[PDB]
């Protein structure tokens, strides 16, 4: 049950200051190292650091001067600050251990995004889309929950609470006047629909929004 | 630093077969006969996920399927059979000198049998309208290849303007693609017109699907 | 005994020394005979000291023998350091002639003189051929360093013979030996001076002087490799000339790349020069 | 210059060198100002002989000083080996005597012989002075041992030059003084073998005799601790009397408990009497 | 070899308590600032699982609510709080000196409320009457403290010669217990008598459960 | 998913000899020491033996006379044999993988229980036990299945074929005239029985034999 979770902001003025907090379980602080990964899609994967259980810390070359990284072995969690945070620091970071003995990394966390730029956060517009009329009924029915104009990224859209997690579909988001669009479709029975009650769920993290919109026909 | 080049950048292989992928080393990466390379898994919307260490050792509890082998600046990583699952991006990571540094990534997709897409249509919905735009969405779901065209026609008028589309990557059950394609404009604009299709262009069949919807 | 005489005719150092050796050795026997037929006291005492002093190239030859024996169980580093002992033999071997040269000279001067002239030229001839043929000496540094310097000494003691011969033939100087002896005496001790220095060097097992500068940033490098914590207990030493031996322990991270840092400890001591390393890697506890 | 007398005094070793030292050099100093004023010749020449022969007390002394000196950077090891090369030079001293003694005999045999014994008492007496003060000497193992041996063979010359003196006396024996210096060459020679012995063994960096028995014993307890695959490279050499250096390499299982099989083997020579040991593990492939 | 001694045998702690199992060696088992000692969990019907190696360090994947101490030749293993799912045997093992051994081990068993046994009697089946036999099953499932008592009574008559007595384990999600007596007769014994009765005494109260049948 | 399963015989016969088969997953043996322990009530835990990657073995100085372990890493698959069984090895035997770099075993198996003793394999005798007639209906139920006669241990017992797994309460066997008696209790909802059709499995790979016998009202 070795986990490891990171908490931090999803978005960053520029020039300004990352900071992430990396809480772990399932080991100790004091008998492993840490590392910090950022994958973008500009440059992929970038190892950033690690911190070992004494408290030493090795960095790379290309953030020596902006990049610190401390830990408290108490409460089992790692600090990652950033400073002169620019445009092509936007990426997933990830805080990882190392694997006992090796150079390489067993075990991730989820990874935060990190987006710079200076626009704010807005929180996101949920719509429901349910087939025109009563045309092509048939026995599989798709309906689709739409996540316009949020920022920044991402949103955890789901259906039902997560029960209905079959034929979901999510799609990217595009990125269009500075705000994003996202798509979902799910397939279901025609027979549970509008028999049975669905919903779409959105949580936007950044502008702390839950949306539980039930679709409903036309 | 050591560079790393992964080739192919994709790489094309059906179920039950063999799939190689590449990673080379600007530098030796070994050290008293140990390579220092190591191998990584990456799903869609899930962190990278360590495969192989020190190049020949299978992290424990990963499948069998999964070999590695090379020494000094070539190595290989040898997926056989491939399985549906195996869909995902592959790289390649050197520790042997400060710092770490990962290779370019290799993304594999999956070989099946074609799929004709499933064209479901979405006129926008009354809170869009009274909020002052008007989104129509079409989902091509379930198809193989991933090539396919969308184009949009208000009452037999064809739309390039405000169309902007969505690809998923390949599923790890069905080995399928899902293509979100959204025309937005404005209330007037959607009220101005009545018949809104859109029609998909596949390679399963010369005739395209076409979903349409009237108001 | 037949078998060895091949192995020393095979190597050019160890076949230079034999015959050197074999040169003093007949040169001090026809010394010898002479002194008894001509009963002369002079020309047996010098032909006492010609045997101890090829007693020293009888050191250097059997060194130069030795030191290409494989290694055994009591010997586990094989024979290489008879080389230094060879050096630092020959370097005492000239310490303990020059001092009783100058106890001579001072007797000769504490006392009325009252041939052992063209023995001394044929003697200064041999040591030109000990010259010529070891010219490039000054494992086999420190025996022909130690040869050469032996034979200087002899040709050293030769010119001082011979100058104080004809000086007080010529001009009748009755002072010029003990000021000869004197002389060549201390420039004895001056030549012996750096071989003893580099020999008792390798002998007290201390840091190699061509390493000692390369040592910190090697231990810098090693300090910055991930995961290592310290450094401790690091020795260098010289085994034979330009065979340095290192031992160190490292503490290292409790989940440290053991086998990362080992192969980057060993290429980092091996850029700097050193032979054969033991590194040892202990996990701190935290 | 003024700190050191204090370190001197300090230890009894030292304490008793420099008295020796001291008492011998002030005999020699007496023997040349009495042979500088009674116009003698084998006068000065005993008191060349015996500053000569304190030489070899200075350098006993000056190791057993320089012995107790912290290591640094260039001597990483300390200057302990100072002791072991006290006593590989004072057998060189005896070596370089006894044969000397050897020549004057030969030559006195070969010559008409035409005060000289009330001095030898004198030596003598002090002789066994320091014969009663270095009673136990035959890390300051070496440095005692050699002064001891040193001391040995004053007290042989002064017993033979004793007997010759008092046989050519009172039975008119011409043939005494040869046979007694070639037989206390040959006694100082005999005496001197088994601590060059001991010296070239350390300084060829030979395995510890004391250790070598035990060895093999220790490399099958090590070979028999789980997850070791073999041993290599190993080499166990003295630095000074009873330290012990050990280094070996160790070969692994890929998965082996590493902390452990090192404190095991770390144990298992300690046991064996071993001080300093480096242990470098590698894990094997399969 | 060294021997390990794991003191108390049993201990009873109440939930989200605290818990500590002592583990004594002969000879010290350290090496170099490690100690070369480990901690097992074994649950009923399943093989051992490691909790402690190094006598300090946590295993990957166990809860933190476990923790070791101890050095030479003392050792403790602490838990807190104490969960329901950790009543197991908890052993103590040496890896300092061929061959490796291990403790006695300490049983835990969890304190929580008493509850009365529930009580189903089982009379012989069909079967077993045609095969010559009759067992008359007494369960008495869900009760806490262990201690209690069966008897069975042939019409008012008691019986102790061929009742055999099975008790289970310490459940890990309610803790509490379940005891079955089977009486095993002969086939004319079973058929020369009707009634049929098992009590249970159980120190939640003073009357007896009795469970009855004839026939 | 890191496994190991041992396969071998239930019963050995007195001075016979005893083969197990270990079948490890998830990780090769060409890096791996495999451990074979045995846990007996008598004596506890016992530490058997190991066998190295490279193939080196060290064994219990009490087994060196009597005990081999061999593997194959092209298969996966690790070998004990034991010479001369008598009644006091009659134990579980587990083949437990090496804790990397450390002297504890991280993963075991299953592992097989083996006895020694002359008396044959017995198949079980399976029989149903129903509440006495109507009496006690309430809303939980009990019921019962009887494992008799059966040599040797174990067996597998199974309700509905495990699906039913809540309220399962099997008890250990209890040896009577060199055999075994076993009891397996399930609560179930008065409104499912008879409703609803629940029948007892019992598994003995010694006799290779599975009984679904369906408890049927009296």
């Amino acid at each position: 049950e070795v986990q490891l979770q990171e908490s931090g902001p999803g978005l960053v003025a520029p020039s300004q200051s990352l900071s992430i907090t990396c809480t772990v379980s399932g080991f100790s602080l004091t008998n492993y190292a840490v590392h910090w990964v950022r994958q973008s899609p500009g440059k992929g994967l970038e190892w950033l650091g690690v911190i070992w259980s004494n408290g030493r810390t090795d960095y790379n070359a290309a953030f020596i001067s902006r990049l610190s990284i401390s830990k408290d072995n108490s409460k089992s969690q790692v600090f990652f600050k950033m400073n002169s945070l620019q445009a092509d620091d936007t990426a997933i970071y990830y805080c990882a251990r190392k694997l006992a003995y090796e150079g390489a990394m067993d075990y991730w966390g989820q990874g935060t995004s990190v987006t710079v730029s200076s626009a704010k956060t807005t929180p996101p517009s949920v719509y429901p889309l349910a087939p025109g009329s009563a045309a092509q009924t048939n026995s599989m029915v798709t309906l689709g929950c739409l996540v316009k104009g949020y920022f920044p990224e991402p949103v955890t859209v789901t259906w039902n609470s997560g029960s209905l997690s079959s034929g979901v579909h999510t799609f990217p988001a595009v990125l269009q006047s500075d705000l994003y669009t996202l798509s979902s479709s799910v397939t279901v029975p025609s027979s549970t629909w509008p028999s049975e009650t669905v919903t779409c769920n959105v949580a936007h993290p950044a502008s702390s929004t839950k949306v539980d919109k039930k679709i409903v026909p036309r | 630093d050591i560079v790393l080049t992964q080739s192919p950048a994709s790489l094309a292989v059906s179920l039950r077969r063999r799939a190689t992928i590449s990673c080379r080393a600007s530098e030796s990466v070994d050290g008293y006969g140990h390579s220092f390379m190591h191998w990584y898994q990456q799903k869609s919307g899930q962190p990278p996920k360590l495969l192989i260490y020190r190049a020949s050792n299978l992290e424990s509890g990963v499948p069998a399927r999964f070999s590695g082998s090379g020494s000094r600046t070539d190595f290989t990583l040898t997926i056989d059979p491939v399985e549906a699952d195996d869909a995902a991006t592959y790289y390649c990571q050197q520790s042997n000198e400060d710092p770490y540094t990962f290779g370019s990534g290799t993304k594999l997709e999956i070989k099946r049998a074609d799929a004709a897409p499933t064209v479901s249509i979405f006129p926008p919905s009354s809170e869009q309208l009274t909020s002052g735009g008007a989104s129509v969405v079409c989902f091509l779901n379930n198809f193989y290849p991933k090539d396919i065209n969308v184009k949009w026609k208000i009452d037999g008028s064809e739309r390039q303007n405000g169309v902007l589309n969505s690809w998923t990557d390949q599923d790890s059950k069905d080995s399928t693609y899902s293509m979100s394609s959204t025309l937005t404009l404005t209330k007037d604009e959607y009220e101005r017109h009545n018949s809104y299709t859109c029609e998909a262009t596949h390679k399963t069949s010369t005739s395209p699907i076409v979903k349409s919807f009237n108001r | 005994i037949s078998g060895w005489f091949r192995s020393i005719l095979s190597d050019k150092t160890s076949r230079n020394l034999f015959f050197f050796l074999c040169l003093n050795l007949s040169f001090a026997f026809v010394e010898l005979l002479y002194g008894i037929w001509s009963n002369c006291l002079g020309l047996i005492s010098d032909s006492f000291h010609m045997f101890f002093d090829s007693t020293a190239i009888l050191a250097g030859l059997a060194a130069s023998v030795i030191s290409k024996w494989r290694d055994n169980d009591a010997f586990s580093y094989g024979y290489v350091r008879a080389e230094v002992l060879a050096g630092f033999v020959n370097g005492l071997f000239l310490i303990f002639t020059a001092f009783f040269i100058f106890s001579e000279g001072v007797e000769r001067a504490l006392a009325p003189p009252d041939r052992l002239l063209l023995v001394s030229i044929l003697g200064f001839v041999v040591n030109l051929i000990g010259i010529f043929v070891f010219k490039h000496g000054g494992p086999s540094r420190q025996i022909l360093q130690g040869v050469f310097l032996h034979i200087l000494a002899d040709t050293l003691g030769s010119i001082g013979v011979i100058a104080s011969a004809i000086m007080m033939q010529n001009f009748g100087l009755m002072i010029a030996d003990p000021i000869c002896s004197i002389l060549i005496a201390i420039l004895i001790v001056v030549s012996v001076i750096p071989l003893l220095r580099e020999s008792v060097g390798i002998l007290m097992q201390r840091t190699p002087p061509l390493l000692e500068n390369s040592l910190p940033q090697c231990y810098q490098r090693v300090q910055q490799l991930q995961g290592v914590y310290s450094l401790q207990e690091q020795h260098f030493w010289t085994l034979c000339s330009d065979v340095y031996v290192g031992t160190l322990k490292l503490i290292v991270a409790p989940d440290a790349d053991a086998r990362w840092i080992l192969s980057q400890t060993h290429n980092i001591f091996t850029q700097a020069g050193v032979r054969q390393l033991y590194v040892q890697i202990d996990f701190a506890a935290m």
